C-alpha cells in the first residue's frame, strides 16, 4: 500500500530506460502528410492506440531471456532456456502474438497452391524461433561438458599438478568456451527480441484517420 | 507542512533592521530542505537475511544434486570454469566507465536540466 | 512582493530539483514539490502513451513535442492566473487571457 | 541426454508465467519510475524556451 | 545530502517476486501427476510394504559415487525377472 | 561542481565504484570550479546583499 | 565484530589494494596486468580441476579417458570402462581397503 | 411449515428498509453499484443523501464521482448535498482528473446547477491540472456536455475552450452512431458561436454534419452553416470536405 | 499578495520536516486497473500467445503419453516387459 522511494537516475533505471528505447525505436512511428498540430493530435493518439505494444514486448522477452541464459553461466545453474518447453514456449508465444495480432486487424478470419508455401514458411518461423534459442543455449553447453570431461582426462590419469602444458592449453580453451557463451547469452536474448520486433512488426500497421474536413488557406 | 518561502517572507518581513542581518542564517537553515542523518545501521535487513539463506539454501541444493548426477565430476567442475568468469569480470570490466556509459543511455541523466533560466523568474 | 510566493517557489523547486536530479533525488521528493507533473506523467503511463516523445520524435513532430512540454507544466502558472483573475473579479473587470477577443 | 522434459506443458507454462510476471513487472513498477524521471527531464527540456519566454512576458519586474 | 536516507532502507525483494515465486512453485507441486520417480499405488500395498522396499534404487544415487551408478539403497529384492 | 556532487551520491559508496572519483571520467570545467567556489562565498546571506 | 561490518571492510581491503600482482614482484615475468588476469584466470581453473580430482580421488571416471590409467591401478576398478563391472570390483576393493 | 419459516423471514429480514440499512457505512459505493443495477427508488435516494452529507466534505475524488452519476441515475436531485459536492470539487480541484469531472459536470448539466468558483474550478482543473490528451481520450458526447454547461451559464473561458476542442476530430466523433453523434454536432457548433471560438478543430465537428447531411433538417443545417461561415474568416479560409485519394 | 493558498496542491517547496512517502502509480495500488486500464486492452495480444502455447503443449503432451500407452499395451498383450527391467 507505501510504495518504495527510488533515487533518481539509478542504474537500473537508467539501464532500463536505455533498453526501453532501444526496443521501441526497432518499430517506429510514421511520419503523417498533415502536420502534428491540435488538429492532428487525436488522429497520432489513436494512431498509437492501435499499433502493439511491440516496445513493451520485447523488452519483456529481452530481460526475461537475458536472465535465464546469464543463469546458466552462474555457478551451480543452468539455463532455464535451455529447456525445450521454456526456450520453444517463448518462441511459439512470440509468433501467436504476431498471428492474434495480424488476425484482428481483420475480424479473426484466417488468411492459388502459393499461400501453402507463404504458410509453411510462415509457420517455420515459430519453430525456428524458439528453437534457435534452445539449441544455442544447449550445444553450447553440453560441448563445454565433453570438453572437460576431455580435460579431466589429463590429471585424472597423470599427476595432480604435474605435466601442467598439456592441461593448461586445455583449461584455456575450456575458458574461451565459457567466454563464448557469454556472447551468445547476449546475442541470443538479442536475436530473439530483435525478431519478435520484426515479426509483431509487420501487422503493426493501420490507417490514418485524419481530418476528413479541412479550411485550406 | 507549508512552503519555505512563504516560511522566508513571513519570517523575515517580523524581523527589525537592527537584528535583519543577523537574522538571515537562521532564516536559510529554516528553509533549507531536510536531508536526514546517517541513522544507525542495523544491517542485513529482514528481507536480505531471506535472499541470503535462501541462496545459500538453493546453492547448497543445486550442489547436492549435482554431485550425483552420473557426470558428477563433470559437473562439479564446470562450477569451477562458472565461477572463474565472475573472478575474471570482477577485475577487467571498467565499472567507473560502465556506470557512466549506462548513465548516458537513459537521456534524463545524459544530460542537465533545462528550464528555468534565472533571468525570466527575478522578482525585483 | 505582490507576486513574490510564486516567483520564488518556481525558483527554489526547480533549483532544488536541478542540484539533485539524476543524482539523489528520490521520487518522493518530486512528487511532493510537483504534483501535477507527477500526476500528468502518470496519466501517459496509465493510458497507454508511455512513448508519447518519442512518438512525437518518430513523426518529426519538434512543435508538438513543444506544446507537449509546455502543456505538462502549464499548471506552473496556474498559481499566478488564479490570483489574476482573484483580483479582477475582485475589481469588477475580466480576466484577460480567460477570454477569446481579450 | 535430456532433450524432452517431463511436461512439455510444465515448461511451457513456467515460460508464460515468468514473462507475464516480467510484463507486470515492467508496467507497473519499473516504467512508472522510468518514465516519471525520463519525463521532468523531457518536458523540461521541451518547455524550457516557452517557459522562460511566457514567463518573461509574466513577471514585471524589469 | 540525501545519501543517508537511501542507505537507511536495506535490501528489498522487486515489488511482486512473492507472486513469482507462488507461481512457479504452484507450476511444480500441481503437476497432477506422481513425482517423478514414483508410482501411485493402494493403500493396501502401501500399508504391507517395508519402507525399505518402496524404495528404488534408481531413485536414491549416490552422493558422490566412486563408480558411475552406485546407489544408496536397494529396494525389493522381490524381482520379476 | 557536479562531479562533486556525485562523488557523494549513494552510486559510488557502492562497493565497485568505491575507489573511484567522479572526475576522473569528465573534470569539472574552469567555470564550473570558479562557480562552485562563488556560490561558496554567498551561502553568507550577509555577504549575497552587501556584494549586491 | 559485527558480522555484516567487519568483513565488508575486510573483503574490501581484500578486493582492492591486496594485489598479489604486486605484493609478489611478479612484473619481472608478466607484460601487463590484462595477460596477469587472463593466467590467474586458467591457473583457477587448473587449481581447481586438480583440488576437485584430489578430494576424492580413487573413482572411476564418468568422464571418457583414453585409454590412460592414473597410477600403479591399471587393470582395478578405477581403470575399469565397464561400470557394472568395476561396481564389483569396487565392492571387493573396498573390504580389503 | 418448512415455507411458513422462509415467507416469515423474507417479509421481516429481507425488505428495502434493512438493505439501506446496512447500506449506511460507505454510502457513495452502494449509492453508485445500486444505481447502475436500476435500483432508482427516490425515496431511498433521500435517505442515502443525508447519511452522506457529513461525509462530502472529505470524501476521495472517485466517492465524488459516484455519488453524482449515482445521484444522476437515480434522477433525485438534493440542492444541499449538491452544493457540498461542488465545495468538494472546489477545495480539491487539482486532485480530480478530467475524466470524473466529465461526469460530474453532466449531473451538474441535468440538474441545472452551477457556481461561479465551480465553473472556474472545472475549468482550471481540465486545462492546467489535467493531461492536455485527456480530452482526446474523452468521448465527444460528454465533451460537448461540457461545452453548452458552460454556454448555459455564460462563462467564456477561452483556455478551456481550446482545451476541449482537442477532443472533437474524426475519432471521437466516428465512435458515436449517427444519432448520437448528431445530437452532439449540432450541441457542440451551438456552444462555439456562443463564445465565437472557432479552433483550427471545428472542422472536424463542421465534417461531421457534412459528409452525412442526411440525417439534419433544413434549420438545422441553416445552424450549421451558420457556423460554417463564421469559422471560415476566423480560421482565415474556405471550407473543403475531403475524400481520400 | 499571492498568498500560498493559491500554490495550494500545485507548487510546493522541497520538504523541510520529513521526506514524504512516494506516490504510487495507479498501476501499482490495484491490479485490478492495471488488468483493465493496460493488461487487456493493450496485451491481450501476448496473453493469448501464451494461451495458445500452454494449449498447444498439452496437445502435445496428450500425444506423447497416448503414445505411451500405445506403446505399453503393445508389451503387456504381447508378453514382454514393457521397460528395461530398470537397470538396477
Ligand atoms: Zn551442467
Amino acid at each position: 500500500s507505501s510504495v518504495r522511494d527510488v533515487k533518481t537516475g539509478s542504474l537500473p533505471t537508467n539501464f532500463l530506460t536505455g533498453v526501453y528505447r532501444f526496443w521501441r525505436s526497432q518499430n517506429p512511428a510514421e511520419k503523417p502528410h498533415d502536420p502534428v498540430n491540435d488538429r492532428l493530435l487525436p488522429a497520432v493518439v489513436d494512431a498509437s492506440d492501435k499499433r502493439a505494444s511491440i516496445g513493451t514486448w520485447a523488452t519483456t522477452f529481452f530481460c526475461t531471456i537475458i536472465s535465464c541464459n546469464l543463469l546458466g553461466l552462474m555457478p551451480f545453474n543452468e539455463a532455464p532456456t535451455s529447456g525445450l518447453g521454456f526456450a520453444t514456449g517463448l518462441g511459439v508465444s512470440v509468433w501467436a502474438t504476431a498471428t492474434i495480432l495480424g488476425l484482428s486487424k481483420t475480424g479473426f478470419k484466417f488468411p492459388f497452391i502459393f499461400v501453402p508455401l507463404e504458410t509453411i514458411s510462415y509457420t517455420f518461423r515459430a519453430v525456428s524461433l524458439g528453437v534457435r534459442l534452445w539449441v544455442n543455449m544447449l550445444a553450447g553447453h553440453t560441448l563445454l561438458h565433453i570438453l572437460t570431461g576431455m580435460a579431466l582426462a589429463l590429471p585424472f590419469s597423470l599427476g595432480f599438478f604435474s605435466m601442467v602444458p598439456a592441461t593448461f592449453g586445455v583449461c584455456c580453451l575450456l575458458s574461451a568456451l565459457v567466454g563464448l557463451e557469454y556472447l551468445v547469452a547476449v546475442l541470443q536474448s538479442g536475436v530473439f527480441s530483435i525478431l519478435s520486433t520484426v515479426y509483431v512488426g509487420e501487422f503493426n500497421h493501420d490507417k490514418f484517420i485524419g481530418p476528413a474536413a479541412k479550411i485550406v488557406k | 507542512e507549508g512552503n519555505s518561502v512563504a516560511g522566508i517572507i513571513k519570517s523575515v518581513n517580523e524581523t527589525s533592521g537592527a537584528n535583519l542581518l543577523s537574522s538571515l542564517k537562521t532564516i536559510k537553515a529554516q528553509a533549507a530542505p531536510i536531508y536526514p542523518a546517517a541513522a544507525s545501521s542495523t544491517g542485513y535487513s529482514t528481507q536480505a537475511k531471506i535472499a541470503l539463506f535462501g541462496a545459500l539454501s538453493w546453492i547448497l541444493y543445486r550442489a547436492d544434486g549435482q554431485s550425483k548426477a552420473h557426470e558428477w565430476i563433470v559437473d562439479l567442475n564446470l562450477n569451477v570454469l562458472q565461477a572463474a568468469w565472475l573472478i575474471s569480470f570482477s577485475s577487467l570490466i571498467p565499472f567507473r566507465a560502465v556506470y557512466f556509459a549506462f548513465r548516458g543511455m537513459a537521456p534524463a541523466t545524459a544530460s542537465t536540466l533545462n528550464g528555468l533560466k534565472t533571468f525570466s523568474s527575478i522578482s525585483l | 512582493e505582490e507576486e513574490e510566493l510564486w516567483l520564488l517557489t518556481l525558483t527554489q523547486q526547480f533549483k532544488h530539483i536541478q542540484k539533485h536530479f539524476g543524482i539523489d533525488l528520490p521520487h518522493s521528493v518530486v512528487a511532493h514539490m510537483d504534483p501535477l507533473l507527477i500526476k500528468k506523467i502518470d496519466w501517459e503511463t496509465t493510458n497507454a502513451l508511455e512513448d508519447f516523445d518519442i512518438t512525437l520524435d518518430d513523426m518529426g513532430a519538434e512543435d508538438a513535442k513543444e506544446q507537449w512540454g509546455a502543456e505538462n507544466l502549464s499548471h506552473h502558472f496556474l498559481p499566478l492566473i488564479r490570483y489574476r483573475r482573484d483580483l479582477a473579479r475582485k475589481n469588477g473587470d475580466r480576466y484577460g487571457p480567460d477570454l477569446v477577443n481579450g | 541426454m535430456k532433450l524432452l522434459p517431463e511436461s512439455l506443458q510444465q515448461e511451457a507454462a513456467t515460460a508464460a508465467v515468468v514473462a507475464s510476471w516480467v510484463l507486470w513487472h515492467l508496467d507497473t513498477q519499473l516504467l512508472p519510475t522510468i518514465m516519471r524521471e525520463h519525463k521532468l527531464h523531457a518536458c523540461w527540456a521541451a518547455a524550457a524556451k516557452r517557459y522562460n519566454e511566457k514567463l518573461f512576458k509574466l513577471n514585471p519586474s524589469y | 545530502s540525501y545519501s543517508a536516507y537511501f542507505a537507511k532502507a536495506g535490501f528489498q525483494f522487486p515489488a511482486g517476486l512473492s507472486a513469482l515465486v507462488a507461481g512457479i512453485v504452484a507450476l511444480n507441486v500441481c503437476t497432477g501427476r506422481p513425482t517423478k520417480g514414483t508410482k501411485e499405488i493402494s493403500n493396501a500395498e502401501y500399508n504391507a510394504t517395508p519402507i525399505g522396499y518402496l524404495q528404488s534404487p534408481d531413485q536414491h544415487p549416490t552422493a558422490f559415487p566412486k563408480v558411475p551408478g552406485m546407489k544408496d539403497v536397494h529396494g525389493s529384492p522381490h524381482h520379476h525377472h | 561542481t557536479f562531479a562533486q556532487r556525485l562523488n557523494s551520491s549513494p552510486a559510488f559508496s557502492s562497493f565497485l565504484l568505491k575507489r573511484e572519483k567522479a572526475e576522473s571520467e569528465v573534470p569539472p570545467s574552469e567555470l564550473e570550479l570558479e562557480a562552485a567556489q562563488k556560490a561558496a562565498e554567498l551561502e553568507d546571506p550577509e555577504v549575497a546583499l552587501r556584494t549586491l | 565484530m559485527a558480522v555484516t561490518s567487519f568483513l565488508g571492510k575486510a573483503f574490501e581491503k581484500y578486493f582492492y589494494d591486496f594485489s598479489a600482482y604486486e605484493q609478489f614482484g611478479l612484473n619481472r615475468f608478466l607484460s601487463s596486468k590484462g595477460q596477469y588476469v587472463a593466467l590467474r584466470h586458467v591457473g583457477f581453473v587448473m587449481v581447481g580441476v586438480n583440488v576437485l580430482l584430489a578430494a576424492n580421488f580413487p573413482f572411476n571416471p564418468p568422464f571418457p579417458t583414453i585409454g590412460m590409467c592414473p597410477a600403479g591401478w591399471e587393470g582395478t576398478w578405477v581403470c575399469q570402462a565397464d561400470k557394472a563391472k568395476a561396481l564389483e570390483m569396487y565392492k571387493e576393493w573396498k573390504k580389503s581397503n | 411449515p418448512s415455507q411458513n419459516l422462509v415467507s416469515t423471514f423474507a417479509n421481516k429480514v429481507i425488505v428495502e428498509e434493512n438493505l439501506v440499512n446496512v447500506a449506511e457505512i460507505d454510502v457513495p459505493f452502494w449509492s453508485y453499484w445500486l444505481s447502475s443495477a436500476g435500483f432508482t427508488s427516490k425515496d431511498a435516494f433521500v435517505k442515502f443523501a443525508e447519511a452522506v452529507k457529513p461525509k462530502v466534505a472529505a470524501l476521495s475524488t472517485s466517492d465524488i464521482t459516484n455519488l453524482t452519476v449515482a445521484f444522476k441515475r437515480a434522477n433525485y436531485y438534493d440542492k444541499d448535498l449538491f452544493t457540498g459536492i461542488e465545495a468538494n470539487v472546489s477545495a480539491n480541484f487539482t486532485k480530480f482528473e478530467t475524466e470524473q469531472l466529465l461526469q460530474i459536470v453532466a449531473t451538474f448539466d441535468a440538474f441545472n446547477h452551477s457556481s461561479v468558483a465551480f465553473l472556474d474550478d472545472v475549468a482550471d482543473s481540465i486545462t492546467y491540472c489535467n493531461h492536455y490528451l485527456a480530452p482526446v481520450r474523452a468521448g465527444a458526447d460528454e465533451l460537448a456536455t461540457l461545452l453548452t454547461y458552460y454556454a448555459k451559464n455564460g462563462h467564456e473561458r477561452a483556455d478551456l475552450l481550446a482545451t476541449v476542442a482537442r477532443g472533437f476530430s474524426e475519432v471521437s466523433l466516428g465512435k458515436l452512431s449517427a444519432a448520437q453523434r448528431k445530437d452532439t454536432v449540432l450541441s457542440a457548433l451551438k456552444a462555439f458561436q456562443t463564445f465565437g471560438f472557432y479552433p483550427e478543430s471545428i472542422e472536424a465537428v463542421i465534417g461531421a454534419a457534412l459528409v452525412s447531411p442526411a440525417e439534419y433538417s433544413a434549420e438545422e443545417l441553416k445552424e450549421v452553416e451558420a457556423v460554417k461561415v463564421a469559422a471560415e474568416n476566423a480560421l482565415g479560409g474556405e471550407f473543403v470536405l475531403i475524400q481520400e485519394g | 499578495v499571492l498568498g500560498e493558498v493559491y500554490l495550494k496542491d500545485i507548487l510546493r517547496t522541497p520538504p523541510t520536516g520529513a521526506i514524504p512517502a512516494n506516490v504510487p502509480h495507479p498501476f501499482q495500488t490495484s491490479f485490478y486497473t492495471y488488468a483493465t486500464k493496460k493488461l487487456i486492452p493493450r496485451h491481450w495480444y501476448l496473453l493469448g500467445g501464451f494461451t495458445f502455447t500452454i494449449t498447444l503443449y498439452g496437445i502435445l503432451d496428450g500425444l506423447r503419453d497416448s503414445g505411451k500407452k500405445k506403446a505399453y499395451d503393445e508389451a503387456i498383450h504381447a508378453g514382454k516387459t514393457p521397460y528395461t527391467a530398470g537397470g538396477h
